[PDB]
């Protein structure tokens, strides 16, 4: 009569898509979008799963991060899809081990224009745009 | 428990030269090293973050490099505004720790000091104390010995020296030696002299007065 | 500009407490963390701790937990640091620092520093004695004069010449601690001898801890 819980699970998409008219930027075979509507870090999974088809919350590897930051603005921050699973450090929906500054947080990760690594924030309820990806 | 050790505490170089300050961590800090500059007035501004990223606004004459435990900050084409202390700081783990700091001094040609002497003021003698001042104006380098002599007696245990920071226009130093005695000890002696020893003077320069 | 304004110098009795303030300005307060570091002696820096400007969460160095307390006023955009049980080892300059956005391992803006002196001595205004020229000074057309600012506590003392009209050749030396238990410095100016009596050299001494302002004319 009050609250309902929805255990949602998220994975990387198996299909191929790229909106050539509305993408934020593109690198290799992946088209990256910045959500125009700000969201929380947890909501970014659903927000990216529904911006465009075959799109999900992406975590930037050291080689993609400079491009993401170059497509960013001075005062703009961006939630990134790097999450913790205990040991084995931080990872993404694409797998791999990420270098994450985890001193002042352990849950949500974001990047700015001048961020050199993904940085974990102490509060995940902040409203920042999401970084979504779709392979071409 | 990550300690930062700065290899040097004082660095001297000329204008237009290149200086390198090194820092060493007790353990790997994964490039989480920042370089800060504190000028003599106490203002601190971050020059470089994440080993090599130059903060926007800082001239490109500052550069950084390093990995693991060894890091280095380089200043190319030394300018007069770069007289300051430079600190390394790791941010890999808590607590944040800093280096001991490296003071950067501008090295220049030898300058002989201008020696002046000041007898105590009569307004001060109306209080029971006499302060005799010996001033060394604009000299380089800083090493100088001043010996006080009352009636040709070598004095000890009654002088205090104060040195200025390097001038931001000719990179010289100034020294003030104060000899403090009571009025009675002042009135007991006659000639009061300060002898100055400096590598820029071939002969020791003595400046004196008679009470 | 000035974006991180720190409180003025403070003199506190041994064992007492002090509240240093750090006011913010040109930036969104609740998006950053505020760090506090201690500079003792003349160089060595020590990271005291940090505070989340949003919720007020704090983190401390273990050598400062039982001395420092960090607080934040969100509506006035201020960060406060309370030090308690101060000993003569806590006489140091305390800095507040706003960290780099997106790089919290670095601190991109720093305050001017707040000097905290811990001593049982009482505040005492200085005596200003003129240092007369005399050809004993005069070396090579250059003659020196000055002002001796003697017997004062605590630091600092601001010395100007003609209230900002000179500044060339002016050497204001660091204070020296005498056997009297108080501080003393000398402010000297070198000038051409030929302009002795033709120009007026007034030294202005300001010791705010004692509400002392002395304008002394240097004359033979």
């Amino acid at each position: 009569l009050h609250t309902f819980q929805v255990p949602q699970n998220y994975t990387k998409a198996n299909c191929t898509y790229c909106n050539t008219r509305e993408y934020t930027f593109s690198y290799k075979g992946c088209c990256f979008y910045f959500t125009k509507k700000k969201h929380t870090w947890n909501g970014c999974f659903q927000a990216c799963a529904e911006l465009y088809p075959c799109t999900y919350f992406y975590g930037p590897t050291p080689d993609i991060l400079p491009v993401v930051t170059r497509n960013l603005n001075a005062i703009e921050s961006l939630w990134v899809g790097v999450y913790r699973v205990g040991e084995g450090n931080w990872t993404s929906l694409d797998g791999g081990t990420f270098k994450v500054y985890q001193i002042f947080g352990s849950h949500c990760t974001y990047v700015s224009k001048f961020s050199t690594v993904p940085v974990s924030h102490h509060e995940c309820s902040f409203l920042k745009p999401c970084l979504c990806v779709s392979q071409r | 428990d990550i300690q930062m050790t700065q290899t040097t505490s004082s660095l001297s170089a000329s204008l237009g030269d290149r200086v390198t300050i090194s820092c060493r961590a007790s353990q790997d800090i994964s490039n989480y090293l920042n370089w800060y500059q504190q000028k003599p007035d106490g203002t601190v501004k971050l020059l470089i973050y994440y080993t090599s990223r130059l903060r926007s606004g800082v001239p490109s004459r500052f550069s950084g490099s390093g990995s693991g435990t060894d890091y280095s900050l380089t200043i190319n084409n030394l300018e007069q505004e770069d007289i300051a202390t430079y600190f390394c700081q790791q941010g890999n783990t808590l607590p944040f720790t800093f280096g001991s700091g490296t003071k950067l001094e501008i090295k220049r040609t030898v300058a002989a000091p201008s020696v002046f002497i000041f007898p105590p003021s009569d307004e001060q003698l109306k209080s029971g104390t006499a302060s005799v001042v010996c001033l060394l104006n604009n000299f380089y380098p800083r090493e100088a010995k001043v010996q006080w002599k009352v009636d040709n007696a070598l004095q000890s245990g009654n002088s205090q020296e104060s040195v200025t920071e390097q001038d931001s226009k000719d990179s010289t130093y100034s020294l003030s030696s104060t000899l403090t005695l009571s009025k009675a000890d002042y009135e007991k002696h006659k000639v009061y002299a300060c002898e100055v020893t400096h590598q820029g003077l071939s002969s020791p320069v003595t400046k004196s007065f008679n009470r | 500009e000035v974006q991180l304004q720190q409180s003025g110098p403070e003199l506190v009795k041994p064992g007492a407490s002090v509240k240093i303030s750090c006011k913010a300005s040109g930036y969104t307060f609740t998006d950053y963390n505020m760090h506090w570091v201690k500079q003792s002696h003349g160089k060595n820096l020590e990271w005291i701790g940090f505070i989340y400007l949003y919720n007020g969460g704090t983190g401390y160095n273990q050598n400062f937990k039982s001395k420092a307390t960090l607080t934040v006023d969100n509506s006035s955009s201020t960060a406060y640091m309370e030090l308690r049980s101060l000993t003569s080892e806590d006489s140091a300059v305390f800095y507040c620092a706003r960290d780099y956005y997106g790089n919290p391992y670095a601190m991109d803006y720093w305050g001017q520093g707040t000097s905290v002196t811990v001593s049982s001595a009482s505040t005492k205004g200085p005596s200003v004695f003129p240092l007369a020229p005399s050809s004993k000074s005069t070396s090579g057309g250059t003659a020196a004069l000055g002002c001796l600012v003697k017997d004062y506590f605590p630091e600092p003392v601001t010395v100007s010449w003609n209230s900002g009209a000179l500044t060339s050749g002016v050497h204001t030396f660091p204070a020296v601690l005498q056997s009297s238990g108080l501080y003393s410095l000398s402010s000297v100016v070198t000038v051409p001898s030929s302009s002795l009596g033709t120009q007026t050299y007034i030294c202005n001494v300001n010791h705010k801890p004692s509400n002392t302002k002395v304008d002394k004319k240097v004359e033979p």
